[PDB]
């Protein structure tokens, strides 16, 4: 131990999280004393320790790797002075940036800086986003290897303008003339529109993955850029949970149904279709569709899509609507029919102009067929109700890639692409009081994009430490593998959920009880709450979540019957619908299944690329601009892993030095009439007389490694020596001028 | 001590007396000590004077007789050299360094005090020879 | 790593890949031999043919059913009937994927074990299984709780099967089948003065079967209504041209499933053994296994038949307790397609017999580890 | 079969 009046310790408190102490009586080894900078005495209690705060000159410090002590606290209190006092707002973590929105412009912008940045390696500058975007640049002129920046959070978090700016950067560097950044950000309207949606706790939630390369020719003037999209939540189309919406794009043709251009739609208000009305969340307050749909309009006439394109997608979403109410009455547990004259059905007919009878037969029977003869079969009210779900599914996930395919259209670009660098935006971690199969991909998804992170610091280290060379061994490559194997593998999760969608009856209750007889026992991540037979909860890289099963089986299952796919593609009423079909097993895979194999194609498209980090943190939900809550902080930095970035961090060498400037600053310690006549050798001695355990410390060619809290012990024995010096001193002068008065005392 | 020692002592407490009672106040006990040849820090003078509490330290006094056990337990270079080499290394130490330190750590003296004891030291650089310093201060 | 399904009729071979919608091979489990000396010096000839290659040219041919009621038997041809299946009409070696086998419920035991021992020593197949068709026909029908009468050629049985129990005891195997009714159909047909003696027409007597039969709703009053009024007659075209007509016979012929007395079978007929199957069942479930009843096999596939069913076995049950009889018409592939969907299930994974435990434990292995 | 029956 080390405890003194003279340190300080962080106390934990509901309000803010921690909250800061003097430290009033020197620890020895079960209450200590602790006065409080609010002005307050406390007495606290030691169980069967308070995380020691570093000394005041490392605080503050750009880099939060030259912290001795690495906490929760420690951390908080670096970013928040740093947003708050200096406004800075950013920091490096490692590698990794670390953004905090002001929810305002800065100066920080500007041309000027732009050309600062220009020249030199990324630590030699305080952090900024340009930092980063030259990092990537320089690399990608040195050395053949492409790069990539990836970027998370919360939607509100900002990693749009965290875009903007490293696209603004790239332009302005290569001394290129045009259009494909005032492209790029005209697009983002229809990829929100289409593709992002409102969640229980936030109003805009990007709910796929959004990769954009920006591609060069050989002398690095930029060309053209392509977008590229991963994980999309299907789902959502069909199925949301209260208070929730399904995409913002259904919202806004309601929010339109009465214009005239639509009459044809026969839409209604968002409380008729069954897709819209099960949320019972018709509209975001503050936030009006009707108007952003203008926008999104804007958007597509800005990306060139023709106005029969655009009615023809707005008749198609009216059909998914329309789609979704029609109904089946049952004639016996395995046979259903629609009645005579059906009217959603008959307005479906009308909007793809398909013929009622077929539409009619199809949805209501299902093919089966050899290669010597075909039989026609009936169906469940059941099975009806999940083969209408899912061509909602897939054709909402086609128009989705069509609409992809010309945004790429307008953004292509002839000139041979010499290289690129890939600007990923993707959601991070989510978690909630309910939580369903939604939050179990995108947490998957995370731990996997987590595992890559961890997979390219762990290199750079071992690097690192070999141009110093140090042994291999002392980094503890850690390691969540076990758990991406749980959720991923043959007996994991998500396979017996894909596993019971097919045996003969499965159900939430029966795939629990199959979680439980296989894991339960068996696993470190796996737990069961005590209370819930229909629950489990995931030992997971954040945190624990737990998982209610009742969702999965039914949002799970999407299985198109191909009768009905050549049913649509038959129509000749309009063009764009046999288009959304242009070019098997893809019709029986499971919406789980599909998102691993995107999840994937994501990973290999990363991994052939050097990553570049950043992270986007959201200060408070009021969007009280330069304001900052320690507890919701706090709840981002877990989210954006942070923490456990730094948690990996202080298992190893977090501090490193130069000899010359060790030289300098412990020149005070160092008893100099004593001392050897070279650098290196002779702060060798010293920190080998100040500190016994050479495990404390490694000695590179050029930097001096110690392990956590190190530092602030040597910042501790320096103020020690200085001050009993400077009391020396002062007793000496204080008695002499004594005497002096004395003297005039004589006198 | 010696009669003769405590002799001159008492004398030179009485000089110290401002109230005529054979008395001085705690807060003078150190200025006496160090006067008599003791160079105490402030924590050990309040020691000796059984860490008074601030109204016994400013009001209460004290003859001779009851400080000369305090005289006695106080009784019973190079470190100073290595202390001001600390803040050196061409035998010089800056002013403004000086004055930071003996103004703002330890037991803080004032600016005054510290201007009127480094008057006449330092040169046009603002340099200050602390081996003359150091024995001129002992003398 | 998609496992291979093939059903081991009496009849058909079915095969596929597991996981398809319905099996890619259908063929005949004939072996065809010539049977006449080849005059025309480099004809070609070779010596054996298999499936629709020996039902093409059976008229030279003389053609064996390597199986008899479920039974393996001359099993050389049954080795040449797998290779084909796998090596020309799946194109796709054995070597690189397991299989799944199926077999009547009570047959003689060793014949698992030769079936195995080819399977691993002739093919080096990686991993096998074998499953009772009545278990499948159930993952088929998407069922848990069922009574499954399941009949093709060769072999008819029921098993109860309860929430994915299967009541061993209650398991009835009855013998009739589509070789019965055919052989049947032969002899009767003499009575109309039409003769058939050898395999090559045996063929036509079951395409016949197959087209023309169907069973009575009552039996008894149309016997006499067909020789009353020639409407139920019926006529039908050879190969070689010439036309045959049938009547009262072609509801006569399968009648014998209910009526098994006609063949000279002592047994109960499948209405009166399925409900003795029933009746072996703890009163319980005997209301749920009543609704949930479930028709299998080709055999069954003739017109009527459910009806004939849900008719004549609500005669003995207690007319409060209420019947259902579901006949899907893929019937005849279910015992197939139960067989694709259970290979795909991860939790079968676990089941199969590797390679490396029939090195340990020799053929006997079977019985031990499966059912 | 074996026995009782032919096959
Ligand atoms: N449509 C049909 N009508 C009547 N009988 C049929 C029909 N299709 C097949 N069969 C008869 O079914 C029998 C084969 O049944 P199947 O279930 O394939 O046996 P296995 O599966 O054991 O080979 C044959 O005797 C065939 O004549
Ligand atoms: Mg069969």
């Amino acid at each position: 131990e080390l405890y003194t009046k003279y340190a300080r310790v962080w106390i934990p408190d509901p309000e803010e999280v921690w909250k800061s102490a003097e430290l009033l009586k020197d620890y020895k080894p079960k209450v200590l004393q602790l006065r409080l900078e609010e002005g307050k005495d406390l007495e606290y209690c030691l169980d069967p320790l308070p995380p020691l705060r570093n000394p005041d000159i490392l605080v503050g410090e750009n880099d939060l790797t030259a912290l001795s002590y690495l906490h929760e606290p420690a951390v908080l209190h670096n970013l928040k002075v740093r947003f708050i006092d200096s406004k800075l707002i950013y920091t490096y973590c490692g590698i990794v940036l670390v953004a905090i929105n002001p929810y305002e412009q800065l100066p920080i912008y500007g041309e000027d800086i732009i050309n600062a940045y220009s020249g030199q390696n990324m630590g030699d500058m305080d952090p900024h986003i340009f930092a980063v975007a030259e990092e990537a640049y320089k690399q990608m002129a040195r050395d053949e290897r492409n790069q990539s920046i990836i970027v998370s959070g919360e939607s509100g978090a900002g990693k749009t303008v965290s875009a903007k700016y490293a696209m603004r950067y790239f332009a302005t560097v290569s001394g290129s003339a045009a259009n494909v950044e005032e492209k790029v950000l005209a697009s983002n309207p229809i990829m929100e529109s289409i593709g992002n949606a409102k969640t229980t706790r936030n109003d805009n939630s990007s709910r796929f993955g959004k990769y954009i390369e920006i591609g060069f020719d050989k002398r690095y003037r930029i060309i053209g850029a392509n977008m590229r999209t991963y994980l999309l939540e299907k789902s959502r189309v069909v199925f949301q949970a209260e208070e929730e919406r399904n995409y913002h794009i259904f919202y806004q043709l309601c929010a339109s149904a009465a214009l005239p251009e639509f009459k044809t739609l026969r839409l209604g208000n968002a409380n008729y279709f069954h897709y819209t009305k099960q949320g019972g969340s018709p509209v975001i307050d503050g936030i009006d569709d009707a108007k952003e749909m203008v926008n999104t309009r804007q958007a597509c006439t800005l990306l060139g899509i023709s106005d029969s394109y655009q009615m023809g997608i707005f008749r198609i979403l009216a059909g998914i609507l329309h789609l979704g109410n029609v109904e089946f009455a049952s004639r016996d547990s395995d046979s259903c029919a629609i009645p005579p004259k059906h009217d959603p059905l008959t307005i479906f007919c009308d909007l793809m102009g398909v013929d009622y009878e077929e539409m009619a037969h199809w949805l209501c029977h299902r093919k089966l067929a050899t290669a010597t003869e075909t039989y026609i079969k009936p169906i469940s009210k059941l099975h009806a109700i999940n083969a209408r779900d899912a061509l909602a599914k897939h054709i909402y996930a086609n128009l989705f890639n069509w609409i992809v395919d010309h945004v790429n259209k307008a953004l292509h670009s002839t000139v041979k692409q010499h290289s690129f660098i890939g600007v990923l935006d993707i959601y991070g971690f989510e978690t909630f009081e309910i939580n369903s199969f939604e939050q179990f991909c995108i947490n998957y998804a995370n731990e996997k994009l987590q595992q890559q992170f961890n997979m390219h610091v762990f290199k750079l280290e071992q690097e690192e430490y070999m141009k110093e060379q140090i042994p291999w061994t002392l980094i503890d490559f850690y390691d969540n593998q076990p758990c991406i194997n749980l959720i991923e593998a043959k007996m994991g999760v998500l396979d017996l959920l894909d596993e019971e969608c097919k045996m003969p009856k499965g159900s939430d209750d029966t795939w629990a009880q199959k979680l439980y007889n296989t894991h339960l026992n068996k696993c470190a991540l796996f737990e069961k709450p005590r209370l819930s037979n229909k629950a489990f909860i995931i030992k997971h890289f954040a945190d624990k979540v737990e998982y209610q099963c009742e969702g999965f089986l039914e949002k799970n299952k999407d299985t198109v019957y191909e009768e009905q796919i050549k049913v649509l593609k038959s129509s000749k009423k309009f063009k764009l619908l046999p288009e959304l079909f242009q070019d098997s097993k893809e019709h029986k895979k499971t919406v789980g299944h599909q998102f691993r194999n995107s999840l994937h194609l994501l990973m290999e498209t990363l991994n052939a690329t050097t990553p570049h980090y950043v992270r986007c943190i959201k200060p408070n939900d009021f969007k009280f601009p330069f304001t900052f809550d320690e507890k919701r902080a706090v709840q981002q930095l877990r989210a954006c892993g942070v923490l456990e970035t730094i948690r990996i961090s202080a298992a190893g060498f977090p501090s490193r030095w130069t000899y010359q400037e060790f030289f300098s600053r412990y020149r005070v310690l160092m008893k100099q009439k004593d001392v050897l006549s070279d650098r290196k050798q002779t702060c060798k001695n010293v920190l080998e007389k100040l500190i016994l355990d050479k495990d404390k410390y490694q000695f590179g060619k050029t930097k001096i490694f110690f392990r956590a809290g190190q530092v602030a012990y040597l910042e501790k024995i320096r103020a020690d020596k200085l001050r009993a010096a400077c009391i020396r001193i002062q007793k000496t002068i204080r008695g002499w001028l004594m005497r002096k008065k004395y003297m005039r005392m004589r006198r | 001590f010696n009669k003769d020692q405590l002799e001159e002592f008492k004398e030179a407490f009485e000089l110290f007396d401002r109230v005529g009672d054979g008395k001085i106040l705690y807060s003078q006990c150190g200025d006496v000590m160090r006067a008599l040849g003791q160079n105490p820090t402030n924590a050990e003078v309040l020691k000796v004077l059984g860490n008074p509490k601030s109204d016994e330290l400013k009001s209460r006094r004290v003859d001779f007789e009851t400080f000369l056990p305090m005289l006695q337990a106080v009784a019973k270079y190079e470190d100073y050299l290595e202390g001001f080499r600390v803040f050196d290394g061409n035998g010089k130490v800056m002013g403004a360094e000086l004055r930071h330190v003996l103004t703002t750590l330890g037991e803080k003296m004032t600016e005054e005090e510290v201007e009127t004891v480094l008057a006449g030291h330092e040169d046009s650089n603002g340099c200050i020879n602390y081996e003359a310093f150091l024995k001129h201060i002992l003398s | 790593t998609t496992a291979l399904v093939c059903d081991n009729g009496s009849g058909l071979v079915k095969a596929g890949f597991a996981g398809d919608d319905a099996p890619r091979a259908v063929f005949p489990s004939i072996v065809g031999r010539p049977r006449h000396q080849g005059v025309m010096v480099g004809m070609g000839q070779k010596d054996s043919y298999v499936g629709d290659e020996a039902q093409s040219k059976r008229g030279i041919l003389t053609l064996k059913y390597p199986i008899e009621h479920g039974i393996i038997t001359n099993w050389d041809d049954m080795e040449k009937i797998w290779h084909h299946t796998f090596y020309n009409e799946l194109r796709v070696a054995p070597e690189e994927h397991p299989t799944l086998l199926t077999e009547a419920p009570l047959n003689p035991k060793a014949n698992r074990e030769k079936m195995t021992q080819i399977m691993f020593e002739t093919f080096n197949v990686p991993a096998m299984y074998v499953a009772i068709q009545a278990v499948l026909s159930l993952y088929a029908s998407g069922r848990t709780t069922g009574i499954v009468l399941d009949s093709g050629d060769g072999v008819t049985h029921n098993v109860p099967i309860y929430e994915g129990y299967a009541l061993p005891h209650a398991i009835m195997r009855l013998d009739l089948a589509g070789r019965d009714l055919t052989d049947y159909l032969m002899k009767i047909l003499t009575e109309r003065g039409y003769s058939f003696v050898t395999t090559a027409e045996r063929e036509i007597v079951r395409d016949i079967k197959e087209k023309l039969c169907y069973v009575a709703l009552d039996f008894e009053n149309e016997m006499a209504t067909a020789a009353s009024s020639s409407s139920l007659e019926k006529s039908y075209e050879l190969p070689d041209g010439q036309v045959i007509t049938i009547g009262n016979e072609r509801f006569r012929c399968p009648e014998t499933l209910f009526q098994p007395s006609f063949i000279g079978m002592e047994s109960a007929g499948i209405h009166e053994t399925t409900y003795n199957s029933i009746m072996k069942c703890d009163i319980d479930i005997r209301k749920d296994l009543y609704a949930n009843n479930v028709m299998s096999g080709g055999t069954t596939m003739y017109p009527g038949i459910a009806d004939r069913m849900q008719k004549e076995i609500t005669a003995l049950a207690p007319s409060t307790m209420k019947i259902k009889i579901i006949a899907p018409p893929e019937r005849k592939y279910s015992v197939w397609i139960g067989g694709s969907i259970l290979a795909s299930l991860s939790t079968f994974q676990q089941m199969w017999i590797t390679k490396q435990e029939y090195d340990e434990a020799g053929p006997s292995i079977v019985h031990r580890k499966c059912f | 079969w074996x026995a009782x029956c032919p096959a």
